[PDB]
């Protein structure tokens, strides 16, 4: 916020000064401007990516047994979850998808580097 | 009485007026649903008799009275128009052997209905108010001929029909001039399945499938059904079965499950036979022969062993039933195909056997045809083995894979192609509820 | 031929009618997300 | 039977056989092409045998197969090949199909041909066979002898040869009025349709020419046509032909077609022309239109329905927001007095002025020209005490007259304007007193006000310094008036300048209003400004993007450019800044003007959105599109928005409604009661803002503008044509909570419902109530169906664009129109058939002073 509490009249507010006793929050109106310049560079936040990505996170196959086991544990959670289908919860339908679905992208990209 | 009968027709016309307002989504499906109710009241008695009066007075209504051909009379340009057509629809409907015996009367009348003031302006207007089945279903009966001499020159009406159906295939403008269409083909298909070689099926294939949505799954399946039998002696099996695997439940038929789906199933059984798979007839025991499977079982029963003699005997016994279903042409291939199937389990197990044990099984069968008979086998794969007679040692390959191949992942793309399956088709069925909330 | 130049032509609108929307589609789509942020 | 023999006969020699093959085949193709579909490769080669003549058999045969194969440009080609086997009168659905199929091909071809050349069709490039058969069906279309049938084809066919002949032939034939109307039917259509106006503009000329054949054609037709062409010669040709045909009412009504239609820029050509042409000064006097201003005022002064008491009740409701509320009611008073010339409440509160603020003080002075708008003498004297040199209490009050002045004199005050521009130019290169800057700005305001649409570099220039003088006070108005001056296609240099000054000049507002000026001088340019549009679109800054829509509007306003809209949408879709979107949504209803139709369905999306601005920008455009129109349907969409928590939203919605709701009220629309009371409700409400009550009191005063007896009109089917001045107040009012001292611009689109005898001559103003029954909405209106029956009272007052046209004249009185109740209240003019006799005499304040 920005206060500056007093006016000319106003955008011309007018009375409380001439009639005295001006005590209020009284914001000003904020804005700001920059550029596309920094913006790009600012979007540049997130050698680099090549070093940084595929290929740095090729780290995927190491845990396949867990990547199984993860999925393998994803398994049990569901019949359980589904079972309730027969409010209050641990919903029969909820995690089921959610549970596995995350894996997929990495589970997917695991291939790619080759 | 005749009232309530007509009252239905009235209400139908009432819903025909819902078509006289606009499509007919109801009205057709109504007419469809009505077509289900068509069984109930029926007769012609004062149905058709007052119908003339109820129609009265239109010329074709009086023309249709030629189909009435009874004692009606009594008393009773716009409200009479498509109703009469819709009654001409019922005129068809009337005739199922419902309210009829020989439609050869109506055969002419079919044309003399279909042709006059009909088969003309209907492109988007009449929405499969044509039932060309019901058109042809008439001739379907008549094709019990035999009798007609064909008839004629040979048999030109049905020819002309194909042409007349073509005259709709013409009129099939893909303006939604569709639904009925491939029945016309299904006709011509089964007309090939009468005497013919479908291969213009490919040309039929060239055009289209019954596109698309608005068609009854039935005909859509009944499409596949014939469309299978294309690949039948086209000797594609999967796709044929895939059609069956596009066919059966799937177009819900239960009533038509009885006589008709057996036919479907009858062919289905043949497929895995063509693929040598012999699925478990354990169910196909039932809702089956009786009138359908068990020769296929007998076949399967053979095809499990594939003992040519014992196999042939089945055919030898069931040939006429085969013949009745024209499944005879089949199974002649599968004879040695199972013999070859056995070959695989003769112990191809050993990385060989020598020549004359793998000959021995043929020394159980024939000799030095073995050379052929195994080359006959090795030809198609169906077994993977090797030999050289120089060695006289018939060398039966591993058949062994640590798979880590795309092989299952093909089967995933399969799954994957279903990853959207209703997942997409939900979005398909997301519109209907929520956009009909907008109305 | 005739009444369509009257009639038919008026469907070009209905073409645009689509074309109005799928535009506005992405709107709510994005209008979602940046808003999906603050919520 | 089955084609196997014919399949066999195919390759078999003896072209005789092949004939009899093809012959027999041809007949039985229809079914058996299916089998034959595999023989097509030979059949192809067969069509390649000049040896075998008949192969056009096979060609059309193949065409049969190809429909049956769904192949068409195949089939068409070989049907085209046939010519003999093929004929149009040969009737099969197929034939009918392939023809219709073959046909469509022509269109885009012709259109693609039309693309480069518009005489393309005079040439060979299209396969003449089609073109023949095309025209042969067009001939059949001629023999169908309903020719829109042919026209809409030839419309797309772009063949005037067809068209003109179709007309010309039919011309001498019959349909005296219809051959005229058939054009109009297509002509009015052509306006709605043809992409390239040139093709349509081609129509318009010939149309005029077809009508200029004249068994006394309808001129307002030609007027609009001309006004669509803006071709002075035609009008001058008319004028000559007019002078050849000369009759007062004819000239008058023509000049009434003219005074109500031709642009301030266009018409003035005809003026000097008509001057140079010789003339009837009545024409030059009709070129005034001050008679209307008089009549309008006369109508007003007579028919003003005021009830300031409720406005007093609205004014006595509060003085508050210091000015910013007290500001608004300084305006609605002007509305009810707009052109009506009354100080009623102005006197009531003189402490009003105390409660006014320097800008409100400025604005309250600008509140005058509204009140006096249409007094083309007094208003200066009205401003005189508050004019510069008459001093003032506030320099802005003093600045107020400046802008306030032109309000009456817009386009007519150029002298005083330029005069004041001298005062501007005087203080232009100097005088950074805010007081002066206002005196500069308020003048910098009113300058382009009257200078609008008139191209004066000085206006641009003198402002361009005042602009460049970088007074957020002053330089702003420059960013408008300069646009106003060159409002038109303007010049890209100013654009560069503006766009430069945009990026160059550092200010919010001064930078802002530039694009508006950019929006201005890009007007109807459409495709032209797309660069700057794209530039404005590509702008980081909202402001350029902002005005871009407005630019896109003034370019594409009226006729929808989908892509534009599509852009505008996606832009509004794709912009962070909401106001832009808001704006972008607002400007839609401009390029969306001509169809208010879907605008509710259009906004029915943006009606429902998380964002207020979206939901804000909704209100205007739809409230704009139906401003002069109906659709409580449209209305009712906004009533939820009238409850959108932001008062500023509903404030807009308040406005948006009333913009539509004038004259529409009272059980015609029962809703107005709430809507009115809603204001009052709000106006009563202390918990509603001076956002809320602002629009409320204004939207009230909106409905009550011009003694509530006046309407809001743009692209007026009265003229059938746009008037930019109608637009301006909107776009002016667009940014108001931005920059408050604006909306008085909205006085422009204020439009008379007047129905007054006038004459087809100099006017004794015989006033009769012509009495053809409407379901009576002159009874439906604020307090303080067609039965072809006599209406009660037809003289002036409420009327309606419709309640106009449920009312027809009596022939019994002395005076009769040629256009037979032309149908537009504002245009009045009962044409004078029987002067210096009974039908008495009636006068007015004009007749007094004028």
């Amino acid at each position: 916020d920005a206060f500056r509490l007093i006016d000319t009249g106003a955008l011309i507010n007018i009375q409380a000064l001439i009639h005295g006793l001006n005590r209020h929050y009284y914001s000003l109106n904020i804005d700001y401007h920059k550029t596309a310049k920094e913006t790009k560079m600012l979007m540049n936040l997130h050698y680099e990516e090549k070093e940084e990505s595929n290929l740095a996170a090729t780290k995927s196959m190491v845990k396949i047994a867990e990547q199984y086991s993860k999925r393998i544990e994803e398994e049990k959670e569901l019949t359980e979850e589904e079972l309730k289908t027969r409010v209050g919860r641990q919903d029969p339908k909820k995690h089921l998808s959610e549970t596995a679905d995350e894996t997929l992208e990495n589970n997917i990209v695991s291939v790619l580097t080759a | 009485m005749a009232s309530t009968a007509v009252m239905m027709d009235v209400d139908s016309s009432g819903v025909n007026d819902l078509h006289h307002s606009e499509k007919k989504y109801a009205e057709e499906d109504q007419v469809q649903e009505l077509l289900k109710v068509l069984n109930e009241i029926s007769k012609t008695t004062l149905t058709l008799d007052p119908r003339y009066i109820w129609r009265s007075l239109k010329d074709l209504s009086s023309l249709r009275n030629q189909e009435l051909l009874n004692a009606e009379t009594l008393c009773f340009k716009t409200i009479e128009v498509t109703a009469e057509i819709n009654c001409f629809m019922h005129l068809l409907v009337q005739l199922f052997l419902w309210d009829s015996k020989e439609l050869e009367q109506l055969v002419e009348f079919n044309r003399k209905v279909v042709i006059p003031n009909l088969l003309c302006y209907y492109n988007l207007r009449s929405l499969n108010l044509i039932n060309a089945k019901l058109w042809f279903y008439i001739y379907l009966s008549h094709e019990t001929l035999a009798r007609s001499s064909e008839e004629i020159n040979s048999d030109n009406q049905n020819i002309i029909l194909r042409s007349t159906m073509m005259k709709f295939l013409k009129i099939a403008s893909l303006k939604h001039d569709n639904e009925t269409k491939a029945m016309l083909i299904n006709l011509i298909l089964r007309d090939f399945l009468n005497n013919g070689e479908v291969d213009s099926a490919s040309d039929f294939i060239s055009k289209l499938e019954y596109p698309h949505t608005d068609v009854s799954s039935s005909l859509e399946a009944r499409y596949f059904f014939y469309l299978s039998k294309i690949n039948a002696i086209q000797l594609d099996y999967s796709t044929a079965n895939e059609y069956i695997i596009a066919a059966i439940r799937k177009a819900p038929h239960n009533s038509k499950s009885l006589g008709f789906l057996q036919q479907s199933n009858k062919l289905h059984c043949c497929i895995q036979l063509l693929m040598g798979d012999i699925p478990e007839l354990s169910f196909f025991h039932q809702s089956n022969m009786q009138k359908s499977l068990l020769p296929y079982y007998h076949l399967t029963k053979a095809v499990k062993l594939g003992d040519l003699k014992k196999f042939t005997s089945t055919i030898t016994k069931y040939k006429q039933l085969l013949l009745k279903d024209d499944t005879y042409q089949l199974c002649v291939r599968l004879r040695s195909n199972v013999i070859k199937t056995g070959i695989r389990i003769i112990s191809l197990t050993y990385k060989k056997i020598s020549l004359r044990d793998i000959c021995l099984k043929l020394n159980l069968d024939s000799e030095q045809t073995v050379e052929y008979m195994v080359s006959r086998a090795i030809r198609d794969g169906v077994i993977e083995a090797k030999i050289n007679h120089e060695d006289g040692f018939i060398e039966t390959t591993e058949l062994l894979n640590i798979y880590d191949s795309e092989d299952p992942q093909q089967v995933f793309d399969e799954r994957i192609k279903f990853a959207n399956q209703l997942h997409d088709e939900y979005l398909v069925s997301m519109r209907y509820p929520e956009d009909k909330k907008t109305q | 031929y005739f009444k369509l130049k009257k009639l038919e032509k008026e469907y070009e609108l209905l073409t645009l009618q689509e074309d109005y929307i799928k535009d506005e589609q992405r709107h709510l789509k994005r209008e979602l997300k940046r808003a999906q942020e603050e919520v | 039977t089955t084609a196997a023999p014919l399949l066999a006969l195919l390759r078999e020699n003896q072209d005789s056989v092949k004939t009899y093959a093809l012959e027999s085949i041809n007949n039985v193709v229809d079914q058996l092409w299916s089998e034959i579909s595999n023989e097509l490769p030979d059949i192809e080669a067969l069509y390649d045998d000049d040896t075998f003549s008949d192969r056009e058999m096979a060609a059309l045969i193949a065409s049969k197969v190809y429909y049956n194969l769904g192949e068409y440009e195949s089939a068409v080609k070989y049907a085209l090949a046939a010519k003999d086997r093929f004929d149009i009168d040969e009737k099969s659905q197929f034939v009918e199909t392939i023809v219709s199929k073959s046909i469509e091909m022509y269109v885009q071809e012709a259109s693609k041909q039309y693309t480069k050349d518009e005489q393309f069709y005079t040439k060979d490039i299209i396969d003449p066979k089609l073109t023949s058969i095309f025209e042969r069906m067009i001939e059949k279309c001629l023999k169908a002898s309903e020719l829109k049938l042919a026209l809409g084809i030839a419309l797309e066919g772009y063949r005037l040869d067809i068209i003109e002949s179709a007309l010309k032939s039919k011309l001498d034939q019959d349909s005296t009025s219809e051959n005229v109307k058939i054009i109009n039917y297509l002509l009015t259509l052509a306006i709605t349709t043809v992409t390239n106006s040139k093709f349509r503009s081609s129509i318009l000329r010939k149309s005029f020419d077809f009508l200029m054949n004249m068994p006394n054609c309808d001129y307002l037709t030609l007027n609009k046509v001309v006004v669509n062409l803006n071709d002075a010669g035609l009008a001058l040709q008319l004028f000559k032909k007019l002078k050849e045909e000369n009759d007062e009412g004819l000239s008058a009504q023509i000049a009434f077609d003219l005074v109500s239609s031709a642009s301030q820029q266009l018409l003035e050509i005809l003026v000097t022309e008509l001057t140079a042409q010789g003339y009837d000064p009545a024409l030059l006097n009709i070129l005034s239109g001050l008679p209307t201003c008089d009549y309008y005022n006369t109508f007003l002064l007579n028919n003003k329905n005021i009830d300031i008491g409720l406005l007093n009740k609205s004014k006595s409701s509060l003085d508050g927001k210091f000015s910013l509320f007290h500001t608004a009611v300084s305006v609605a008073n002007g509305f009810m007095h707009a052109g009506t010339t009354d100080n009623s409440f102005i006197k009531a509160n003189l402490p009003w002025l105390g409660k006014a603020q320097n800008w409100a003080k400025f604005t309250a002075t600008a509140s005058l020209g509204v009140i006096h708008k249409g007094n083309l003498l007094e208003g200066k004297k009205v401003m005189a005490p508050y004019l510069p040199g008459s001093r003032a209490s506030s320099r802005f009050i003093k600045g107020g007259s400046l802008y306030g002045l032109g309000l009456i004199y817009a386009g007519f005050g150029r002298d005083t304007t330029d005069y004041l521009k001298n005062i501007i130019v005087e203080n232009s290169g100097t005088s950074g007193d805010e007081d002066v800057d206002v005196l500069l700005h308020g003048a910098s305001l009113g300058i382009g006000l009257a200078a609008m649409g008139s191209a004066n570099i000085e206006v641009y220039e003198a402002l361009k310094e005042v602009l460049y003088n970088d007074s957020a006070t002053s330089g702003e108005a420059a960013a408008l008036g300069m646009g106003l001056c060159m409002l038109g296609t303007g010049k890209p240099e100013a654009i560069h300048d503006m766009f430069t000054y945009s990026q160059e000049t550092q200010h919010g507002n001064i930078t802002r209003g530039l694009a508006v000026g950019l929006a201005l001088i890009n007007y109807g340019r459409q495709e032209l400004a797309d660069d700057l549009i794209t530039k404005m679109l590509a702008s980081d800054e909202s402001l350029l993007r902002y005005g871009g829509a407005f630019t896109i509007a003034l370019a594409y306003a009226g006729t929808g450019n989908n892509s534009a809209v599509k852009r505008l949408l996606h832009v509004a879709v794709s912009d962070s800044n909401d106001d832009v979107r808001r704006a972008a949504v607002i400007a839609l209803g401009f390029v969306l003007l001509r169809d208010y139709t879907t605008v509710p369905r259009i906004v029915q999306l943006l009606s429902k959105s998380h964002n207020a601005h979206v939901r804000c920008g909704t209100a205007f455009a739809l409230g704009i599109a139906c401003a002069g129109k109906g659709l409580q349907s449209a209305i009712d969409v906004l009533d939820p928005l009238t409850k959108d928590p932001v008062d500023f939203v509903r404030q807009a919605a308040m406005i948006a409604l009333s913009m539509i709701l004038i004259q529409q009220t009272e059980k015609l629309n029962p809703q107005v009661a709430d809507i009115n009371k809603n204001f009052l409700s709000v106006i009563t409400n202390k918990h509603q803002e001076g956002l809320a009550k602002f629009g409320a009191c204004v939207a009230q005063g909106i409905m009550n503008a011009g003694g509530r007896n006046v309407t809001i009109q743009l692209e007026n089917a009265d003229t059938g044509t746009l008037d930019t001045k109608s637009v301006v107040g909107l776009v002016m009012f667009s940014q108001f909570w931005y920059w408050f001292p604006l909306a008085h611009f909205l006085s422009l689109s204020f439009t008379p419902t007047t129905v007054i005898g006038i004459r087809g001559s100099d006017q004794a103003i015989p006033k009769f109530q012509m009495n053809c029954y409407a379901k009576e909405d002159a009874f439906s209106y604020p307090r303080m169906k067609y039965s072809s029956k006599p209406y009660k009272v037809d003289n002036m007052t409420r009327i309606l664009p419709q309640q106009s046209r449920y009312i027809s004249f009596i022939k019994d009185d002395r005076f009769v129109p040629v256009r037979k109740f032309k149908g537009n209240n504002g245009v009045v003019v009962l044409r004078d058939r029987e002067p210096k006799e009974p039908v008495a005499l009636i006068e007015t304040v004009r007749q007094m002073k004028d």
